[PDB]
């Protein structure tokens, strides 16, 4: 709790102190921006023609004569206007893409937990939250990273009493002196038991395979009531 | 990504030629829209390049000796012996892979096709002697065996089915990836992608770059004997046809650059979340990373572009 | 006295992963992270 | 004990409730070892 309220504690500064992200909102904006200033400052073009104000055309010359500035403004206009289009569409398709995107990060990442790597944060993803920015979303990706590792000494599987003994969760460790079984994104050893290991074959076939002792509850429990037994027989007896 | 392409307006349509130059002023901001458009397709390409490959924090290396308990890496890891640090199967797709003077030069890529090596070369190692891990963070060291039993119970099959047949899976992986370099420029079918990207590219700027022998309707596609034949004043329609033809050509090859760049993009999203799954973790989506059971993937840098080596489970 | 430096680029610092051959590398330790990915809509 | 792994003591988790968690194992010995503490009684006595 103390690790994830430091991490969105920071959240509010390498957002905005940094740059790198929250440039692509501000680029959409940047971009219709300079679309429309492109498409209204060719109004004052001419495209050969006398004057780029209609009424200045209309003023000076004759019906007939001004059909041909005229005409040259349309074409002159028209040809700005089918650009503008072009462009338009061309970038509501990508941003349609990107809204897509978005829609399927939002269901996969904040309505549930993704198992898609690096689709919802550099890490093992835990959850995200949405927040909404002009004309886009963000989102808060919180992700589980392991930070501090020691590196022990692995096998494949143990042969204890001439049998193979793979691990049913996690893998195989030694610090040195004892194997046992940890889980696999975390150091937690636990003791080598038949409950955590499952037996299939012998030990003749696994590379690597590595001698140890599998410790059996059921059997130190029968054990330790057989010992008993014995000593109460032996008592009675004699 | 594609080629990336600039263009010059005035040495295009009106080149050294200071009254058809003039001509064009009249016509606004009608390609400094152009302009900004290839540059953005170019800066677009960048990203596209950068995105794929640039996933890894660090630049792994394989230890000197290459024993990965049986598998054959040897025709994916780098190979010193060569200029460029690119292995076998880079090597081959980069050999089989194969107008300026108009105002259309050619920018380079930002990223050089040994540094592509160098990513592609560091992802590989990471993705052998690291697992998945190493794309959760720091990466941690396994041995491969391990890590194909981790694979192997990541798709329902219990890890002593390896254990206890890793000399039959290594020799079937190491002929499956000996057959990539027959079923790879013989059969056709797939690399005509790069291919066909470098040769629309080529072919449009052949396109754009021949329009200048048209006439559009004028006395002459050359500008000099239309400028010394004819007085300015009538001589005036003659450019502005030319101009306007010229105009019409570049718009065109403008907006199938700006479209091919969209596909192009797409692709390369597709491209990048293809490495980030395949790559970089075990994907659990069906036919995303091949075709059966999907184990685990390799990169292989390709001219523009990608190539993707999916080891699955039948 | 700052001026404009031109550069080959950086790749990422180089690291060598120890892969032995019959060691494992299991953390000990995390840390919960809080990333950030903004999309226009 | 079949659907529930122990990790730890009690002092750490926060809302751990108490609560007996049966024993199949220990239970069958508990009443197998009655059983013979019966019959050796009645033996001896
Ligand atoms: C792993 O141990 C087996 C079993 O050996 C038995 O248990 C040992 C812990 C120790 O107390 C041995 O003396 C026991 O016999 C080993 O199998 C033995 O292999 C040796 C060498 O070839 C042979 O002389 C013995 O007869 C074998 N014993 C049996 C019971 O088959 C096995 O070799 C050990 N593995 C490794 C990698 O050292
Ligand atoms: C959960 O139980 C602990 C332990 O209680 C003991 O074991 C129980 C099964 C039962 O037999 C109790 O009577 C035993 O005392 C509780 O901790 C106890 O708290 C009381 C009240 O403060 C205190 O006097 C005892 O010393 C504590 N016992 C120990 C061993 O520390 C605990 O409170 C229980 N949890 C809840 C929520 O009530
Ligand atoms: C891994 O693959 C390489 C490449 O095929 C193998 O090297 C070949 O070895 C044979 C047998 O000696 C030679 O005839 C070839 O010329 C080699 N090819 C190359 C490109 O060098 C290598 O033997 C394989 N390794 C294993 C362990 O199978
Ligand atoms: C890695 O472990 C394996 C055994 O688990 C070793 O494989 C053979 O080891 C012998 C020496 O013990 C070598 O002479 C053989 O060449 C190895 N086999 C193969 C197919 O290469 C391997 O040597 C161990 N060590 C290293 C450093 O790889
Ligand atoms: C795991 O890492 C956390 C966070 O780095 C460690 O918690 C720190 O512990 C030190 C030593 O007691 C304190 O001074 C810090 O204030 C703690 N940090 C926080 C954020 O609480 C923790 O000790 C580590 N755990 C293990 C088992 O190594
Ligand atoms: C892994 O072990 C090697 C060899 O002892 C050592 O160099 C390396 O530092 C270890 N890894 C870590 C994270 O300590
Ligand atoms: C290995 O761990 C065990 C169990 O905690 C301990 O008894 C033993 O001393 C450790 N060995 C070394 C070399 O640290």
């Amino acid at each position: 709790a103390n690790q994830f309220n430091s991490a969105i504690g920071k959240i509010q500064d390498s957002l905005f102190s940094t740059a790198s992200a929250l440039g692509k909102l501000q680029d959409v904006v940047n971009h219709n921006a300079q679309a429309l200033n492109t498409l209204v400052k060719q109004l004052s073009s001419k495209f050969g023609a006398i004057s780029s104000v209609l009424n200045d055309i209309l003023s000076r010359l004759d019906p007939p004569e001004a059909e041909v500035q005229i005409d040259r403004l349309i074409t002159g206009r028209l040809q700005s206007l089918q650009t503008y289009v072009t462009q338009q569409l061309i970038r509501a398709a990508e941003i349609r893409a990107s809204a897509n995107l978005a829609a399927t990060k939002m269901s996969e990442c904040v309505l549930g937990q993704s198992k898609r790597v690096d689709f919802c944060g550099k890490g093992y993803h835990l959850m995200s939250f949405p927040q909404s920015a002009p004309h886009g979303v963000v989102f808060l990706h919180v992700t589980y990273v392991p930070a501090q590792e020691k590196n022990f000494t692995t096998a494949p599987a143990i042969c204890h009493d001439g049998k193979a003994h793979f691990p049913r969760e996690g893998v195989f460790v030694s610090n040195g002196t004892h194997w046992f079984l940890t889980q696999r994104n975390f150091y937690e050893p636990q003791i080598i038991t038949t409950d955590n290991t499952f037996v299939s074959g012998n030990c003749d076939v696994v590379i690597g395979i590595v001698n140890n002792t599998v410790y059996d509850p059921l059997q130190l429990e029968l054990d330790s009531f057989k010992e008993e037994l014995d000593k109460y027989f032996k008592n009675h007896t004699s | 990504s594609m080629t990336k392409t600039s263009v010059d307006c005035t040495m295009y349509i009106c080149g050294d030629s200071t009254e058809c130059s003039n001509l064009l002023l009249q016509y606004g901001s009608f390609c400094t829209q152009l302009k900004r458009a290839l540059t953005g397709i170019a800066v677009e390409q960048d990203k596209n390049t950068q995105e794929v490959f640039a996933q890894v924090k660090q630049i792994y290396k394989t230890p000197p000796i290459k024993y990965f308990g049986g598998f054959n890496f040897s025709q994916i890891l780098p190979d010193p012996s060569k200029p460029s640090k690119r292995s076998f199967i880079e090597d081959l797709l980069f050999n089989k892979v194969t107008q300026k003077f108009n105002g259309l030069t050619v920018l380079p890529p930002l990223l050089t096709d040994e540094m592509i090596a160098q990513y592609t070369s560091a992802l590989l190692a990471g993705t052998i002697t690291s697992g998945w891990t190493f794309g959760a963070g720091a990466a941690l060291q396994i041995p491969f065996a391990m890590q194909m039993a981790y694979r192997f119970n990541g798709i329902g099959v219990t890890q002593n089915v390896l254990y206890e047949n890793q000399k039959l899976i290594a020799n079937q992986f190491n002929s499956a990836i000996g057959k990539i370099q027959d079923s790879l420029f013989s059969t056709a079918s797939a690399l005509g992608k790069l291919q066909d990207v470098v040769n629309h590219n080529a072919q449009a700027l052949n396109t754009l770059v021949k329009q200048l022998s048209s006439k559009f309707g004028a006395i002459s596609s050359v500008l000099n004997d239309i400028l010394s034949r004819l007085d300015p004043p009538e001589a005036e329609v003659q450019i502005d046809r030319l101009i306007t033809g010229r105009l019409q050509s570049l718009q065109t090859y403008v907006t199938q650059q700006l479209i091919r760049a969209a596909e192009i993009r797409a692709s390369a999203n597709l491209a990048a979340t293809k490495m980030s799954e395949c790559v970089l973790g075990q994907s659990k989506r069906v036919d995303f990373c091949g075709k059966g059971y999907h184990l685990m993937s390799f990169p292989q840098s390709a001219p523009h572009g990608v190539v993707f080596l999916h080891v699955t489970y039948v | 006295s700052q001026s404009i430096i031109a550069y080959t680029m950086s790749l990422g610092a180089e690291n060598s992963v120890a892969y032995s051959n019959n060691s494992i590398a299991i953390p000990t330790n995390f840390t919960i992270s809080v990333t950030t990915e903004i999309l226009p809509v």
